RNA sequence: AUCAGACGAAAAGGUGUUAGUUCA
RNA sequence: UCGUCGCAAUGGUAAUUCAACUUAGUACGAGAGGAACCGUUGAUUCAGAUCAUUGGUAUUUGCGCGGAGCUAUCAUCUGCUGGAUAACGGCUGAACGCCUCUAAGCCAGAAUCCGUGCCAGAAAGCGACGAGG
RNA sequence: AUGUGGAACGGGGUAUUGAGAUUCUUUGUUCCCAAGAUUUG
């Protein structure tokens, strides 16, 4: 308790599991491309 | 559970007997070293009840 | 209660955002002196000592990252001294510590920001 | 005032932060430098996502005020023996190497335009005359030595600082066996080592430093503790600032430069927090005394995004690049 | 990470810097700098400030909430796009500002 | 599922438990999680994810199980990990809503949900559409007061989790399973439970 | 003698002793 | 003679920490009470500080703003750790065939002590090293 | 201390400012220049 590493991505839904565990571009060029894609 | 449940779980460490053994074959020793070793008020207290 | 005290806009005159009846709620004093955005604090009925969640900050509360953002006004959601929310519903945003402090008070909150 | 382990406060004559402890070796850990000298470039704050068990954060994105200190690669150009003596630790004999930079050569001379800028002239000489000298005198370091450090000179010329004398500090080879110390120094004799080399940024790094005159305020060596590095990013990297979720590219160098130091061209090490001393000001980044295993040290780093807005100055913008098209264009 | 668009400056924020503002009426409203929000603060008409974007949009100077699964070729064609789609308005206002300097 | 996320009872606040998916918040007791999973987890993904960084997001998420139409101000890159995290079955949308508390506003019970009497049409209908439940716009907070769920929580005192007023809060209601607090009483959980026809 | 000795808290306590006396 | 890069005789010392939510309504406890426990979040007070970013700035006498930089946790860092022990508890074991923490001894064990770390260094403390006839 | 020399200008950048001006940097110009005394060794 309070040492165990919870990751989230184990617990997804996505199709390609190498996708779940690789993280998505946020912000670029000061543009939000999570919010943009 | 309820009134003497101390009592009745007694009822109900066995090296405490074993314990208590060593402690009172020290006991004489126990209690010249505590004599010798007392100071103050408790050394007098501790002599006049001897 | 629920959850640990971090440091941000002791903000909360502590409007008092519970349908107490109450539409002000200053604070006399800070249970455990300020209390910050989502912080229950004793308050007495300014408009409309009982404790009282900032669910609204006037003042600027650095969040997670550090991203300071600032209410409308100070606004102490009304709390009862068990701790669940004295008012049938908060209103306004209501911060983040505020449904740490009390469950209550944000399940009593129209708005949770 | 109160602590008296700062009291009484005068001011720490050498401006390079000096290791008044180095790291304990011992013959298991491969034969490695310990301290690394960088440069204060900046402290900007970025974001970063804390990945720790228990945070009331965990899994949230966090602005950090973390510092990027320039880290030119260190040049080893010679090497000490220490003898252990019952009076204390000595130095046995110290063996250069045969050609230094007129950087290093400037330190000793006060001038360095006197009349002939002799540094080690004859040394140099003597050194190739008789290589079976500088042979002996590593024979007697591996045969009557226990500690062996390095004499190691600040490329300051990648760096943009006014100052030639190259900073001189004696970094100390750990692990292995003296022989072995003697012959990695030896090998690396008038060659550089990056600090991404020294340091590989998971590590706990308690970096010390000299703290800033004030106009006794100030200026005293101190040593920082439980700085935990975030990125060592190197000077040839433009991605340095760009992380995977700003994977835009940008410099680590911020629009206008760096406030009062200029831009960065060599390597770096990003870290949290901040250390004593103003900026641009040589700071030793050292192996932490204690292998700490706090939680954060544990925890490893994935840096959000690089703040890049405008450094001496002001500036609302991560890079111009994408201020050009975001803002209108210009009457030019 | 969201870079959110200043109320007066009408130009990017990023974290750290700026000022977050929410009105009673749950409306979020950012500045880009301490100049921004004192002119927020005083009321000062976006459209009425030379330096504001805002006005010079408004006067001839210048020109997803549902959620969609990942996709790895989606996030690789969108990355060239946002480059093209950059170069051509920057184009198109390089074009604009030619024509309103003639 | 009368269980308490840690020591704290509320847990509707803490998980908006609903027959697809309960939406669970970040910050609960990893044993509780584990509970609520074990309880109603296989058939209602419990996965606890804090909406806006939110311990009690539960409360204010407006996502049924139909569709996970919580509100706006839940967290993008948490609701884009949502979105992946969850099956794409559910309807997720976000609530651009100034009552952010919708969820704790609406009792969106997935055969019929209860929107606040001041909650917006467009957002109740939008909800409604998501979480193929009609809205009835009818405290306020009628998701946080009474627990709502297709099979039946019955309904607050004007009590789950003790007598409180916030069944909703209390009482984590959803089809497949109605859960609740552990403070929940006995009487309170059992007509709870002959409500939900169990 | 871990408060040596050399220059009243002192009554006592000494599973602290050294020698001897008495009864034994 | 001028420097380089170091050792340390000798002092001083610091972080005090708790507080509140899990770890907990946890084992144990009829139960209440409540361990062990685990991180996180912060905070009482005090110390050395950087001055990046921000607030103030303030003869830029540039243009109220105010650069370049300074001050301000008002932007931020930020305060160590291994043995020996006190009481007490034991092992071994006589005296006092056994027994007996103790008498020869040892271990565990205090917020105690010692060192470690930090701050300095001995203007007359030293070593290696480069450059008077 | 005869040089990628240093420094001052002509400046420019950085930002300031909110169309205008200013100030670390400069393959530009020039000044400066094997820059003199003192002190010991």
């Amino acid at each position: 308790a309070g040492v165990y590493n919870v990751e989230l991505r184990d617990k997804y839904i996505l199709q390609d599991p190498s996708w779940k565990y690789d993280r998505m571009p946020e912000l670029l060029d000061g543009k939000n491309v999570a919010d943009f894609v | 559970p309820q009134n003497e449940y101390i009592e009745e779980s007694i009822r109900k460490r066995f090296d405490h007997e074993e314990r208590k053994r060593k402690k009172a074959a020290r006991e004489a020793h126990d209690a010249s070293l505590y004599a010798q070793k007392t100071r103050g008020i408790k050394a007098k207290l501790y002599q006049e009840k001897r | 209660a629920s959850g640990t005290k971090y440091r941000m806009t002791l903000g909360l005159i502590m409007n008092c955002a519970d349908n107490s009846g109450a539409k002000n709620l200053y604070i006399v004093s800070v249970f455990g002196p300020a209390a910050s955005c989502g912080d229950m604090v004793l308050a007495t009925v300014k408009k409309g000592i009982m404790p009282a969640i900032v669910v609204r900050q006037r003042k600027a509360w650095r969040r997670k990252d550090g991203v300071y953002l600032y209410f409308e006004d100070n606004a102490g959601v009304i709390v009862n001294p068990k701790g669940e929310m004295k008012g049938s519903a908060i209103t306004g945003p209501v911060a983040k510590e505020c449904a740490d402090l009390w469950p209550r008070i944000a399940s009593n909150a129209g708005t949770v920001v | 005032h109160g602590s008296l382990g700062f009291l009484p406060r005068k001011r720490a004559s050498r401006q390079r932060g000096k290791v008044k402890a180095f790291p304990k070796d011992d013959a298991s850990k491969p034969v490695h430098l310990t301290a690394f000298l960088g440069y204060k470039a900046g402290m900007t704050h970025i974001v970063r996502d804390l990945d720790r068990p228990g945070s009331k954060m965990h899994k949230r994105e966090i602005l950090e005020a973390v510092t990027v200190i320039e880290t030119p690669p260190m040049v080893v150009v010679g090497v000490v023996g220490y003898v252990e003596t019952p009076r204390g630790l000595r130095s046995l004999t110290t063996v250069w190497a045969e050609h230094l930079s007129e950087e290093v050569k400037r330190r000793f001379y006060k001038n360095w335009f006197k009349s002939k800028k002799k540094a080690f002239t004859k040394y140099a000489k003597k050194y190739a005359e008789s290589t079976q000298s500088i042979n002996r005198e590593l024979e007697r370091i591996k045969k009557y030595c226990s500690v062996v450090r390095v004499l190691a000179h600040t490329q300051i010329r990648k760096t943009p600082l006014a100052q030639k004398k190259a900073h001189l500090m004696e970094i100390q080879v750990n692990g292995g066996s003296v022989a072995d110390k003697v012959e990695w120094a030896r090998e690396h004799f008038e060659k550089t080592v990056d600090i991404k080399s020294t340091f590989e940024q998971n590590e706990m790094i308690d970096v010390i430093g000299v703290t800033r005159g004030k106009g006794n305020a100030g200026y005293m060596h101190r040593t920082q503790l439980n700085s935990k590095i975030y990125r060592i990013g190197a000077g040839d990297d433009a991605k340095n600032a760009s992380t995977d979720f700003d994977a835009t590219e940008k410099r680590i160098t911020p629009m206008g430069g760096f406030v009062r130091y200029g831009v960065v061209e060599n390597d770096f090490v990003m870290l949290n927090g901040a250390t004593p001393g103003p900026v641009k000001r040589v700071l030793t980044l050292r192996k932490s005394l204690l292998t700490h295993t706090s939680r954060k040290a544990l925890e490893p780093v994935s840096l959000k995004w690089i703040d890049t807005a405008s450094k001496f100055g002001h500036g609302r913008f991560q890079t111009p690049a994408e201020a050009k098209q975001f803002l209108g264009t210009l009457k030019k | 990470m969201r870079v959110h668009t200043c109320y007066f400056c009408s130009g990017p924020v990023y974290p750290g810097h700026g000022i977050m503002f929410v009105r009673n009426d749950s409306k979020v409203f950012r500045f880009c700098r301490s100049k921004c929000h004192k002119n927020f603060k005083m009321k000062r008409n976006p459209r009425k400030v030379a330096w504001t974007k805002a006005y010079r949009k408004a006067h001839g100077k210048e020109m997803r909430n549902v959620p969609v699964r990942y996709d790895r070729n989606v996030i690789a064609t969108t990355l060239n796009a946002m480059k093209r789609v950059s170069q051509v308005h920057a184009k198109r206002e390089r074009l604009f500002y030619k024509k309103r300097l003639a | 599922l009368r269980a308490q996320f840690e020591n704290s009872n509320e847990i509707g606040v803490f998980s908006n438990l609903t027959n697809s998916y309960a939406l669970v918040a970040l910050g609960g007791s990893e044993n509780f999680y584990s509970v609520f999973e074990a309880e109603l987890g296989d058939v209602v993904p419990v996965v606890h994810t804090t909406i806006g960084g939110t311990r009690i997001i539960g409360r204010l998420t407006c996502g049924n199980r139909k569709g996970l139409l919580v509100p706006s101000s839940t967290t993008d890159n948490e609701l884009q990990h949502l979105r992946n995290s969850l099956p794409d079955p559910v309807k997720i949308q976000r609530v651009d809503e100034r009552l952010s508390a919708l969820g704790n506003i609406v009792a969106c019970n997935d055969y019929v949900a209860l929107v606040h009497p001041d909650i917006e049409r467009e957002t109740e209908e939008i909800i409604a559409d998501v979480l193929d439940v009609e809205v009835f716009r009818q405290n306020v907070l009628t998701g946080s007061y009474c627990a709502l769920s297709n099979q039946g929580a019955l309904v607050h005192p004007r009590t789950i989790n003790r007598g409180s007023d916030v069944i909703g809060a209390g009482l984590v209601v959803n089809d497949w399973c109605a859960f609740a607090g552990l403070d929940t009483t006995a009487t309170e959980l059992a007509v709870c439970e002959s409500i939900f026809k169990l």
